[PDB]
């Protein structure tokens, strides 16, 4: 048995003065997650590009918790639909970063990607990154994963660029609001909103204000 | 460069002066044909250097100009730098080649409009408000020529002034121009009348465009 005591007002309320209905409760999902003792505790995915975006490097930093052992490995594999386009395998032990050494509980994988299909609102090309924590000899301990969008966002000479091209933001602010369920969101409502937005020539959304 | 007394009078009466080199090559095709030519650098140099040597002590002169309507040639860049080295006390401007070249400290277009772009190839005349904020642009904007006062004219003059007052980096401009270039001729009865191009049997000529 779980018991959860939810306070409507807290010191947190001073930082939550959004122009919206003031409600309270357990209003998003509750889940139970099982992870192994030796586990992926964090991963970051970055994509960097050459000048014309014909070459990319995917860089995945992976952190673990548990006891560190020589046989442990991370394999990051990148997939374009059903095709594995790149893969890399390494033991833990990051590069030296200071006088005390480096992170023995982290590893960074770097994968080369030629002619990456680029992500934008116009063409949302996605790859799948799979992060496998495993023994060298082939025992999968656990896997985590994400969708990867190959895109560069930068401000250069006063312009916001996406893959080297200046954006024109056709945007809207969107609160999480339902007339029957209040601030509880569901997949159907989210999809309905995205459809209507894109059908009405929006390409951007601001998460007002959370 | 004007008659020497002009500068004395502007010193004493109080007017800001743009002192401009006697270099205009408008009729060349393209406009920079002579000004990009190193053979013409000596002649151009003298028209710039000898002006600065003459007029540098006048407080009324606040800006040096490299001339007018001669495109943008490497000779302009060389002479822009000469002035900056010899006289750091005054900005240098020049409009040729699109009003915002490397040979000018001030965005100094001629007849750029307030709100309307005129996107001519190579040498566009942007809306003055738009011009200030083009990616990477930081310079002040003062039109070397604007509000062409030919005959019944100066329509839209207030639009420039509203913009000048609203935009810090829009620091005004110079109207074109002060006085009609008409000349006195006399009829059969010795009565004087105002003449323009073509009235002296001069041909080809551009008629009333001098007024
Ligand atoms: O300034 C704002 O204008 C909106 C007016 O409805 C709303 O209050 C937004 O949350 C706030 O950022
Ligand atoms: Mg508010
Ligand atoms: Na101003
Ligand atoms: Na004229």
């Amino acid at each position: 048995r779980l018991a959860v005591m939810v306070l409507r007002w807290s010191d947190g309320s001073y930082l939550e003065d959004q122009d919206m209905w003031r409600m309270s409760g357990i209003f998003r999902d509750v889940s139970l997650l099982h992870k192994p003792t030796t586990q992926i505790s964090d991963f970051h995915v970055a994509t960097r590009f050459n000048d014309d975006f014909s070459r990319a490097v995917l860089e995945a930093e992976v952190q673990m918790c548990g006891e560190l052992r020589d046989y442990l490995r991370v394999t990051v594999s990148l997939w374009q639909g059903e095709t594995q386009v790149a893969s890399g395998t390494a033991p833990f032990g990051g590069e030296i970063i200071d006088e005390r050494g480096g992170y023995a509980d982290r590893v960074t994988l770097r994968l080369n990607v030629e002619n990456p299909k680029l992500w934008s609102a116009e063409i949302p090309n996605l790859y799948r990154a799979v992060v496998e924590l495993h023994t060298a000899d082939g025992t999968l301990i656990e896997a985590e994963a994400c969708d990867v969008g190959f895109r560069e966002v930068r401000i250069e000479n006063g312009l916001l660029l996406l893959n080297g091209k200046p954006l024109l933001i056709r945007g809207v602010n969107r609160h999480e609001h339902h007339p029957l369920h209040g601030q509880v969101m569901d997949e159907q409502t989210m999809v309905q909103d995205i459809l209507l937005m894109k059908q009405n020539n929006f390409n951007a959304v601001r998460c007002s204000h959370y | 460069p004007n008659h020497p007394l002009w500068y004395t009078l502007c010193d004493r009466y109080g007017l800001y002066v743009v002192d401009e080199a006697n270099i205009e090559t408008h009729g060349m095709v393209p406009m920079n044909r002579l000004t990009d030519d190193p053979r013409w650098l000596p002649a151009m140099s003298e028209r710039v250097t000898r002006m600065v040597q003459r007029d540098r002590n006048h407080p009324s002169v606040i800006i040096w100009s490299l001339g007018n309507e001669s495109g943008h040639g490497a000779n302009h860049d060389a002479l822009y730098r000469w002035i900056k080295s010899v006289d750091p006390s005054r900005p240098v401007q020049y409009e040729g080649g699109g009003a915002d070249t490397t040979a000018t400290d001030i965005i100094c277009p001629m007849y750029a409009r307030v709100d309307e772009d005129q996107p001519f190839p190579a040498v566009p005349k942007w809306s003055i408000k738009k011009w200030l904020s083009l990616p990477g642009e930081t310079r002040p904007l003062i039109l070397c020529e604007y509000a062409h006062a030919m005959g019944n004219s100066l329509g839209g003059f207030a639009k420039y002034w509203q913009a000048f007052r609203q935009y810090p980096r829009l620091q005004g401009g110079f109207v074109w121009d002060w006085v009609d270039q008409s000349l006195i001729k006399y009829d059969e009865n010795g009565n004087p009348w105002s003449a323009y191009g073509g009235d002296f049997g001069d041909t080809p000529n551009d008629r009333q465009f001098c007024m």
